[PDB]
RNA sequence: CGAAGGUGUGCUGUGAGGCAUGCUGGAGGUAUCAGAAGUGCGAAUGCUGACAUAAGUAACGAUAAAGCGGGUGAAAAGCCCGCUCGCCGGAAGACCAAGGGUUCCUGUCCAACGUUAAUCGGGGCAGGGUGAGUCGACCCCUAAGGCGAGGCCGAAAGGCG
RNA sequence: UAAGGUGAUAUGAACCGUUAUAACCGGCGAUUUCCGAAUGGGGAAACCCAGUGUGUUUCGACACACUAUCAUUAACUGAAUCCAUAGGUUAAUGAGGCGAACCGGGGGAACUGAAACAUCUAAGUACCCCGAGGAAAAGAAAUCAACCGAGAUUCCCCCAGUAGCGGCGAGCGAACGGGGAGCAGCCCAGAGCCUGAAUCAGUGUGUGUGUUAGUGGAAGCGUCUGGAAAGGCGCGCGAUACAGGGUGACAGCCCCGUACACAAAAAUGCACAUGCUGUGAGCUCGAUGAGUAGGGCGGGACACGUGGUAUCCUGUCUGAAUAUGGGGGGACCAUCCUCCAAGGCUAAAUACUCCUGACUGACCGAUAGUGAACCAGUACCGUGAGGGAAAGGCGAAAAGAAC
């Protein structure tokens, strides 16, 4: 999950990064302070996902 | 710009406790927890966005850590800002 | 400060001897004086803080001289 | 019995605050010697 | 370049019981290996009020060092050391005394 | 630990 | 099949000491001959820790003052409720500023803390609680005063403006 | 590298990975809030308030960038007067602050000693300030010597508690010369001939070596005591590996290591060869540092306290010759010998360790050793600078005592 959206174009990364911390990153936050998520292990996953993202934006975008 | 991703970090979680129930069902408002920061433009329009709801007015006031002496430790709990959201007369959540 | 611009003269400390050799710290002060020396290359007057020893340094080489000297050292005069 | 401590926040910041000693150069020599022992509060903070 | 892995049939050589046989389970990071029938203990567990109640005394496994242990050639009917080779481009182990492949 | 807002709070007399 | 250390006993040398051993101890010790010393404590109104004495003695912090019934509790003079009594009332009431920094409220606990007991508490643990266009800060303006671009002065630092 | 992992107190819950993108380690990158030289202005540090220029959902409002001071350079503007200068704006370059000691320079004590005390000593010490470096400073004779000779500076051992200085008291204390470590000499004050001509500094390429991850790494079993053996007993093997650490009592042969032999995609320091850039070889002639040397007055430094006092530096006032000239050779003069000041550059031997790795100790073993073996410069005390503790040990394994 790592190369896979390497290749992609800047438009579609802007639009994976959206819905990462749309759905999945504040859904998931609102389920842990209700106490309705139980796998809290998607929590981490899915900020590192936003990391990766981030990263390649930055390497893709100017420099 | 950055609005649409701010929006979706300054909430942080619903605030659930005695006086939080009786101001729902009451005035019709509900409390949250936001980001230190969290002005309260940002907080309305987050809430219109991300809950699909109309809001009349926000109150924002910052709680402060509580001091708690664990085992042979002094520590400090960090402060947090809630807010509190009045909805007009249609409510969804 | 106490500084000749064209020498470099400062203040210097030393002792003063009594009769009995008893010695207390003093401190020698260069004949500073404030001159205009008027420039025909500018055609103008520039004011130095300079010694007495300086003042005759002037008349001995050229006034234009010293203010290329003193321009290479560094500091507006 | 009056004493001789009357706290006062706004003197004390101004006295002895962090902008006071960087004001002159022995109070930065004060911050630097504090840092070298290794204090935690290099000044009284608000 | 660990000589014991998670599935190894080892055996013991110093302990409580020395020359019992078995199969490794799990090693931690301070050189210990649990084993099963080997190193067992009698642990007093307190009743929780939770979602589980063990009570009484549970016969637990306790870990042991990994030194302690050796794996077992199962050819010979000894305890035999390990070494590490590089066959085709990757490292294997094999014992000792007319040393084979694991 | 330390607290750093002693901003003043005056109720109307 | 038991080292150092600890604690007794019995022998031994004119002495500081040495040897053997009972019990505790639990893994280190070291002959002889030489070598080097942070090498020997009863005192220094010695230093640090521990423990005695006075002694179960003085004291328990305004001489405004308490009495009873019921409740809770293992236990009630002190906590809760009720009825009386007494005290302050330009305060011992109600508000702030400064200063404190959760001491506020609820549930629960009585080890330590409370100069006594304690179910009680400004004590322990957990949870909750501070909502502003109009209050204040912030902000605009300035007093004493501070800092101070250039500048003046000063061995340097720096002083004054 | 890998079959284990998601740092610790500290278990749990929910999960990843097991033949390769789980985790871990190393190189190179990205992100890097706010305060702090803090640098847009201000300020009670981690806060408040802006201007301009770039792009955008309801005008709403947002995102990014820039905007300190000083020095130098260039451009454009620009007074009192024509010109001009001062001044102003803009752009680029550099600096700012911090850091244990060592180095150079600018200032500079007192206690104390002299059995008092003032010269003197302490002492150019403590301390304050400035500047730079990995070292710094000094350094190629206007030096010594003795009329025999050596040839930059620096450091160590002698000379030597010697000669001298000294209320000739207390004390201070050389040089010449000798033995060592290490050695390197140059440039400008200027023209001509010849002009990459050696040596240097900055950027590419290639070899070697080293650092930043790592890989393999030999050889033991049976009985006795015992909670457990690595111990006793008996018989074996390895050693270019019995250095260490761990493992239920003391292990060369159980484990990690050790001697030994290997390893680098990428970044790097060092020594070479090969390119580019910039100053620059060699020969002839000439020149060869002036308010300076020296002197008067007042001080300081040289072991040398003004004494018969040479030599050097300087505050003040004076002031040459310039190579047929000048300086020194311890008052001074003559004769001899030696050198050429008033302009600069220069690694080596030398000083220290905030920090990193390895190794060592007739060093300490918890009132010791760093104040701190335990999240200590903490708690605590003080307005503040500042002062400043106590506190280590279950067991092999929590098997930490169900009932």
């Amino acid at each position: 999950m790592k190369a896979k959206e390497l290749r992609e174009k800047s438009v579609e990364e802007l639009n994976t990064e959206l819905l990462n911390l749309l759905r999945e990153q504040f859904n998931l936050r609102m389920q842990a302070a209700s106490g309705q998520l139980q796998q809290s292990h998607l929590l981490k996953q899915v900020r590192r996902d936003v990391a990766r993202v981030k990263t390649l934006l930055n390497e893709k975008a100017g420099a | 710009m950055i609005r649409e991703e701010r929006l979706l970090k300054v909430l942080r979680a619903p605030h659930v406790s005695e006086k939080a129930s009786t101001a729902m069902e009451k005035s019709n408002t509900i409390v949250l927890k936001v980001a230190k920061d969290a002005t309260k433009a940002e907080i309305k329009a987050a809430v219109q966005k991300l809950f699909e709801v109309e809001v009349e007015v926000v109150n924002t006031l910052v709680v402060k850590g509580k001091v708690k002496r664990h085992g042979q430790r002094i520590g400090r709990r960090s402060d947090w800002k809630k807010a509190y959201v009045t909805l007009k007369e249609g409510q969804n959540l | 400060s106490r500084v000749c611009q064209v020498t470099g003269k400062r203040p210097v400390t030393g002792n003063n001897r009594s009769h009995a050799l008893n010695a207390t710290k003093r401190r020698f002060l260069p004949n500073l004086h404030s001159h205009r020396f008027w420039v025909e290359s500018e055609k103008r007057f520039v004011t130095l803080r300079v010694s007495a020893k300086g003042m005759r340094v002037i008349d001995k080489k050229g006034i234009d001289t010293v203010l290329a000297e003193l321009r290479a050292r560094g500091e507006k005069y | 019995m009056k004493r001789t401590f009357q706290p006062s926040v706004l003197k004390r910041n101004r006295s002895h605050g962090f902008r006071a000693r960087m004001a002159t150069k022995n109070g930065r020599q004060v911050l630097a010697r504090r840092r070298a022992k290794g204090r935690a509060r290099l000044t009284v903070s608000k | 370049a660990a000589k014991i892995r998670r599935d190894d049939e080892v055996i013991v050589l110093t302990g409580k019981d020395k020359g019992k046989r078995g199969k490794v389970k799990n090693v931690l990071s301070s050189g210990k290996v649990i084993v099963e029938g080997i190193n067992l203990v009698k642990k007093h567990q307190k009743p929780v009020p939770a979602l589980n109640q063990p009570g009484g005394i549970v016969e637990k496994e306790a870990a042991i060092q990994v030194s302690n242990v050796a794996i077992f050639n199962a050819a010979t009917g000894k305890a035999d050391r390990v070494g590490f080779r590089f066959e085709d481009g990757k490292k294997v182990r094999f014992f000792k005394s007319n040393s084979e492949t694991i | 630990r330390p607290v750093y807002i002693p901003r003043p709070r005056p109720p109307h007399p």
